[PDB]
């Protein structure tokens, strides 16, 4: 059996190290990788370390451990909520902006704490651990999880045992995402995780610096999937104790807060060396305490946080645009973009909340549709730099003609992107209404629905802007500034 | 504003 896992992981490492076989066969590659991972998983015994008690049986030890090290432990309790899972619930009225939660650095798991642990020797030798702090945190979790006397045991024993990241999806649940933007990141996540597991499985067996690790005796795919999912759904960027650099950290107790819409109210206090959270809003006794995770899209929430957020005012879709080398005005357009700090080709974003395009995308689209005369005015003369400075400003167009052209292009491109999906918006709503689905299936279908709804709104907003600027052109309105 | 805002589950590169 040990030699059989070596053969399967070696086969997995080679299949996952191969280049992409073209986007037309990425689903076949995904299923091929799934088959080998599931064969390895069926031959392994799941998580190497499991705890006898229930998850809530260890929360009192988390509170005692956090209290002994200076963290806030009063005013809230752990509750298993249906929608979000476990989270914090207020036991007293908490006013907005009240500093109610603080976690000193001594409780955190960091890349620095990983470097000084039993993972130290292997960390100083493996180039992937040195370059990827998130992967370093994942192995930091695993090594301490398998260490019964670890300082962070109260935190690890209260972590979830499974997640709703796409790594846990069934094949037919991912299949809903066919022909979407997000599935390619799902493909990459699965392939990367499989390649990393096979890579480190071989590294741990061949490197003498890993002999003292518990992973030397047991390191299953389930371990790695749980570790990277624990990190991607919970990790944070904090300043170093010096304050001159940034590092990645797991923040116990505080990271039990679930997400709602708002503003980030959690910051690191460098003078007291602790993470501080003020109340995002008023929380009455008996209400769940929420925080705002960040301005991430539902694609990022699903893939990296394992949930879909219905009230995501920061949702967005990607749109790749670039000046064609076949364009007669390519050189001038690329130079105007260069002077504006914009690459010639890039992946932009289309947002659901108006305005649909950012200042950087507006500036790109303006230059993309400029005439030679307009490009010259942004390249030559004492006003050229002033014209560059306003390229991202909606109130200062290059010309009414330039606006009509760019909004017509965006309307056509967004409408073309909508035609590349295998289902329509009405079909997705019918599936959600008429079929009984798992949580993970609903995440996938809502994700593909959300992509098209953002594209549909971009079509409507671009069509509206096209008519507005066409009116200014027909009425010969004076250009602003 | 917050000198060091903390983003819960900040997205990192795994490639
Ligand atoms: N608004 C939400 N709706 C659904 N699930 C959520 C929401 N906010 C957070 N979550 C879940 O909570 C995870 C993040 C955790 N750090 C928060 C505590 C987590 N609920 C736990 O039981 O440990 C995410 O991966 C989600 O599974």
């Amino acid at each position: 059996s040990p030699k059989e896992i070596l053969n399967l992981t070696s086969e997995l490492l080679q299949k996952c190290s191969s280049p992409a076989p073209g986007p037309g066969k990425e689903w076949e590659e995904y299923v091929q990788i799934r088959t080998l991972v599931e064969k390895i998983r069926k031959k392994q015994k799941g998580l190497s370390v499991t705890f006898d008690g229930k998850r809530e049986d260890y929360f009192p030890d988390l509170m005692k451990w956090a209290s002994e090290n200076g963290a806030s432990v009063e005013g809230f309790e752990m509750v298993n909520f249906k929608e979000e899972g476990f989270g914090l619930r207020a036991t007293r009225d908490i006013k907005a902006e009240e500093l109610f939660l603080w976690v000193p650095r001594k409780l955190l798991m960091t890349v620095e704490s990983a470097k000084n642990s039993v993972l130290g020797p292997l960390y100083s030798q493996d180039r992937i651990l040195q370059a990827m702090g998130n992967i370093a945190l994942a192995f930091h979790l695993l090594c301490e999880r398998a260490s019964p006397n670890s300082f962070w045991q109260p935190y690890i024993q209260t972590l979830p045992s499974e997640y709703d990241t796409p790594l846990y999806f069934e094949e037919d649940e991912v299949r809903y995402l066919q022909s979407t933007q997000a599935i390619h990141d799902v493909f990459s996540q699965y392939k990367n995780t499989a390649r990393q597991y096979a890579y480190f499985y071989k590294v741990i067996q061949t490197h003498p610096h890993a002999n003292k690790l518990p992973l030397k005796d047991s390191f299953t795919y389930e371990d790695y999937r749980w570790a990277v999912s624990s990190v991607m759904t919970r990790q944070n960027q904090i300043p170093t104790e010096d304050g001159s650099r940034v590092t990645l950290a797991l923040i116990p107790l505080w990271d039990m807060c679930n997400h709602t819409n708002g503003l980030i109210t959690t910051g690191y206090n460098l003078e007291d060396d602790r993470c501080e959270c003020v109340a995002l809003q008023d929380f009455r006794a008996g209400e769940q305490i929420y925080i705002f995770y960040g301005t991430r899209s539902n694609a990022e929430f699903v893939i990296h946080s394992g949930f879909f957020f219905d009230n995501n005012s920061h949702d967005r879709v990607k749109i790749k645009l670039g000046v064609s080398k076949s364009d007669r005005l390519y050189a001038m357009k690329a130079e105007v973009l260069a002077r504006a700090g914009i690459p010639t080709s890039s992946v932009f974003a289309l947002h659901f909340t108006e305005p649909p395009i950012s200042a950087q995308l507006l500036a790109f689209l303006r230059v993309f549709c400029m005439t030679e005369e307009e490009l010259k005015e942004h390249l030559l003369g004492d006003s050229a730099i002033d014209r560059i400075f306003t390229l991202g400003n909606s109130e200062f167009p290059v010309s009414w003609d330039n606006e009509v052209k760019l909004w017509t292009f965006l309307e056509d491109r967004a409408s073309l992107l909508l035609k590349t999906y295998k289902t329509t918006i009405e079909e997705d709503k019918s599936v959600l209404k008429n079929h009984d689905l798992s949580v993970r299936a609903k995440m996938a279908i809502k994700l593909r629905l959300g992509e098209k709804e953002i594209l549909e709104k971009a079509v409507k907003s671009a069509a509206v802007n096209r008519e507005y600027y066409r009116q200014q052109m027909e009425e010969k309105a004076p250009l602003p500034k | 504003t917050l000198k060091y805002p903390i983003e819960h589950g900040i997205v990192t590169n795994w490639d």
